[PDB]
């Protein structure tokens, strides 16, 4: 039971009567391009929805709500909304009436039915909700087999959005970019059906073809979502792609969801880590890193700090990481307290021995870039301590001390080092003399007030993004 | 990559070449916007007969960047094609 | 289909005649098939087989006439045919050995991003099989540190002879920083310094050197001196240019009313 | 989605490092070195 009746039908009725309801407000409210309050709202109640209880997760009667509301999909003269409260009235077929389930076998030509039955009048978030809300939260029954194509052609469904998205209504119907919202998760979809066993190749030149009727004309979103799944297969599928962004960069006018943003510079910061473009990588890795604090407790930050930290560990020198500690990470030993212990100590035989120890894990890693100047970040971090520790430092002591075996492989890894700047050191080459020196003139004569330029036009453009902030009511 | 193969002399590799242009361009938008001198050179080569259809490809490609303007002289010098 | 056109396959070029058949023969392989953007029904994949094979001794006879662009072309060529759609191909000889040349060439011409999609393009295999890619990853490692050590002990240990040739390349990338890193950086180095790692001992090389510093030798020495001078200031300029930035600053004045 | 199996299943992060070398070594350190001065 007696519990499993109501539930479904108070928050089921909850979702559409919003949605419908609303989104009759929205697109008759008509000029909504950014109020749509009940289509981020519904998304908001269908990432809730994946939590919970789906449209009917077999809800240990029949499952009921599928062969009840894409029957007579028809939005006429207004007892229609009389005819979805016949579909609150027939929920009862659970309950008093005869169960007839038709998950999986009559949910094709239930797909068919937006298209047996009468005329859309132009509320699509309704029919392409009902595009993807019957098989996308059926996803969590993961045997994928033989449904993947049925998911799949519920996204063909949705592709018949796309034709009466933007192939139908040639005046402004600004719930194309709901659409996009919504057809940009079940592209997502398209990853959670597709990649699960292939790649998704029509969405290769249709990736590239929904970026073309998503470019300029009606984009709003489709940009850098489509380039998250562009830049997202990208790096499980092999790379010089984001060489092919290079000539054709094109991001965000207006920032998105801060989750999405932050996700996006995620990525492609996380490209600039095999870019070894070290300078930018870690101001919007850590913008990324901060700018998403919503996570589920056993991770996925952990996820986002762990894959992220790694360049910042190649960086030849780094902080102690972040500031927050967890614990499931420590059990899963996610981004290497014992080897950035070892980064930290100029030590070389329980590094290799963290190194050889843990390939398994090095295998989740996936990046064996980091040991190849890592063992190199080692010497550099020995050399780069004691030549920030002393004023004068020489071969005699550094170069058989950290036991380079020569005077001269020290002065080529000083070679290196003024050749990064990092000390102001220098060699007689003549006895066996580093006679490294220490420069002068740290006073703030000319480089902070040089710096405040930086900081000062840092200062500005939080003065102008704060009156373009204000400028929205 | 297949574009910077075309140091051959003879016109019939860059036909074969531009067979493959509109077999794999759904990939491969980025080689052109590198390859714009050797559209330029074989545009305004005149026997050459690919001219027409690198102004096609071209219209394409910088249909695909953003220069849509000259998509729009390469639309125009390309021809009945 | 044209059974084996290699019938001198030990006999690869000593004259351009099986070259200039090689070009008629690939204008052969651009009539019959053109490429692969084909789905191809495995036999007329033979012959791009056949044809990844005679791209190798194509690549083989670029690198013997010194043709770098159709060399690093063809190369490109066959990154195209193991990029090509159809992993299920027979396996060719060379198959690890030409991404060793083109790990080596592209190594040498200094292209790093492309190393690392050179690390990327197909990671897990370089790790274990092909000491000829164990061993420019690690002479990597070796020019990251532990340089001017190892490079002629590696050269020691090349028994399939076509790295030589690019190594050679890495010897001028070892000469100009040997041009930039021993003298204009330091205060003074002997002449049997320059003797060791400017070998030869005294070719008009380490004297190309030592006058292309733009310095004049002394007797059993080369000072690294005449270097970093006036030490400038820069006067009044960022006085007046920040200032002139602080004039649009007064513009960030005027566009807010 | 974002969760697909999960749900059924000036600090310490600052110093942990050093804190580390103050976690296995070092614990009379120039207290047997602060003593090679007297007992050697």
């Amino acid at each position: 039971e007696p519990p499993p009746p109501p539930a479904p039908q108070d928050v089921e009725m909850k979702e559409e009567a919003a949605t419908g309801g609303g989104s009759t407000g929205e697109a008759d409210g008509k000029t909504a391009a950014a109020a749509a309050e009940h289509s981020q709202r519904e998304l908001d109640t269908v990432t809730l929805e994946d939590i919970k209880e789906h449209v009917k997760q077999l809800e240990k009667a029949v499952s009921g709500k599928e062969p009840r509301f894409v029957l007579r999909a028809l939005r006429m003269l207004p007892s229609t909304s009389r005819r979805l409260n016949h579909y609150v009235l027939y929920k009862a077929v659970q309950g008093f009436f005869t169960s007839n389930n038709a998950t999986r076998d009559f949910l094709l030509p239930f797909l068919e039915e937006p298209m047996d039955t009468e005329a859309d009048l132009q509320f699509r978030p309704r029919t392409g909700k009902a595009a993807s809300t019957p098989l996308l939260p059926e996803v969590e029954a993961y045997l994928q087999l033989l449904v993947v194509i049925f998911m799949m052609n519920s996204k063909r469904y949705k592709e018949a959005q796309k034709i009466s998205d933007d192939l139908m209504q040639k005046i402004s119907t600004q719930n194309r970019r709901a659409l996009d919202l919504v057809a940009a998760k079940c592209y997502y979809y398209h990853a959670r059906v597709y990649e699960f066993l292939d790649k998704l190749d029509v969405v290769r030149s249709f990736l590239h073809a929904r970026l073309r009727t998503a470019t300029l004309r009606h984009d709003a979103d489709g940009q850098a979502t489509l380039l998250n799944l562009l830049l997202r297969n990208y790096l499980h599928y092999s790379l010089y792609d984001q060489a092919e962004k290079l000539v054709s960069k094109s991001v965000f006018p207006e920032q998105a969801n801060n989750n999405e943003w932050a996700r996006y510079l995620y990525y492609t910061g996380r490209i600039k880590a095999i870019q070894l473009e070290y300078s930018e990588a870690r101001r919007t890795m850590t913008n990324a890193l901060r700018k998403a604090p919503q996570h589920t407790a056993v991770g996925f930050k952990q996820t986002v700090h762990k894959l992220l930290i790694v360049v910042e560990l190649l960086l030849g020198e780094i902080p102690d990481r972040l500031q927050f500690r967890q614990p499931s990470l420590k059990r899963s030993l996610m981004p290497y307290f014992l080897l950035t212990q070892a980064v930290r100590t100029g030590n070389l035989a329980k590094f290799n021995q963290v190194l050889d120890q843990f390939g398994e894990k090095f295998q989740a890693d996936g990046t064996y870039t980091l040991i190849i100047r890592l063992r190199h970040n080692v010497i550099k971090t020995g050399v780069r301590m004691i030549s920030l520790s002393y004023s004068r430092i020489s071969l005699a002591d550094i170069a058989q001390k950290l036991q380079l075996d020569s005077p001269e492989d020290a002065e080529f890894i000083v070679a290196k080092a003024i050749r990064d700047g990092v000390i102001e050191a220098s060699i007689n080459h003549e006895k066996g003399y580093v006679q490294s020196k220490e420069m002068i003139d740290i006073y703030s004569t000319r480089e902070p007030q040089l710096a405040f330029h930086q900081r000062i036009s840092f200062c500005l453009d939080i003065h102008n993004m704060s009156v373009k902030a204000m400028r929205f009511p | 990559g297949i574009i910077s193969l075309l140091d051959e002399d003879e016109p019939q590799l860059k036909e074969f070449a531009l067979h493959k242009l509109n077999a794999v361009v759904n990939d491969f938008w980025a080689e052109i916007s590198e390859s714009v001198d050797k559209i330029e050179v074989l545009y305004e080569d005149e026997g050459f007969r690919s001219r027409q259809f690198a102004a096609l490809v071209a219209s394409k490609v910088f249909y695909h960047l953003g220069a849509f303007e000259e998509s729009l002289n390469y639309a125009l010098g390309a021809g009945d094609l | 289909m044209y059974e084996q056109l290699k019938g001198e396959w030990n006999r690869k070029s000593p004259n351009l005649s099986k070259c200039g058949e090689e070009l008629g023969r690939l204008k052969l392989v651009l009539l019959e098939l053109n490429f692969l953007p084909t789905t191809g029904t495995k036999l007329t994949k033979q012959q791009l087989i056949l044809a990844r094979d005679i791209l190798e001794i194509g690549a083989q006879w670029s690198i013997l006439r010194k043709d770098i662009p159709s060399f690093e072309r063809y190369m490109a060529q066959l990154k195209c045919y193991y990029f090509d759609y159809k992993e299920q191909l027979p396996e060719s000889a060379y198959m690890h050995q030409l991404l060793g040349l083109n790990l080596l060439f592209l190594l040498s011409q200094n292209r790093v991003a492309e190393f690392h999609t050179e690390l990327e393009r197909l990671p897990a295999k370089d790790i274990q099989t092909n000491v000829y890619i164990k061993h420019p990853v690690s002479l990597e490692q070796y020019l990251m540190e532990g340089s001017y050590n190892k490079v002629f002990l590696a050269k020691g240990n090349i028994p399939a002879e076509s790295y030589t040739f690019f190594i050679d390349i890495l010897l001028d990338t070892i000469r100009d920083e040997i041009a930039g890193c021993i003298e204009k950086a330091y205060e003074k180095i002997l002449f049997t310094e320059a003797t060791r790692i400017l070998f030869f001992n005294t070719p008009k090389k380490m004297t190309d050197y030592a006058k292309k510093r733009g310095w004049v030798l002394g007797p059993n020495n080369y000072y690294s001196f005449a270097s970093q001078q006036q030490k400038p200031e820069d006067t009044t300029i960022p006085s007046t240019e920040l200032a002139k930035q602080v004039i649009e600053y007064a513009r960030q004045l005027e566009m807010i009313v | 989605m974002s969760e697909k199996k999960q749900p059924v299943d000036e600090d310490n992060w600052d110093d942990d490092n050093v804190e580390d070398d103050f976690s296995n070594q070092l614990r009379a350190e120039l207290e047997k070195h602060g003593y090679k001065m007297e007992t050697s």
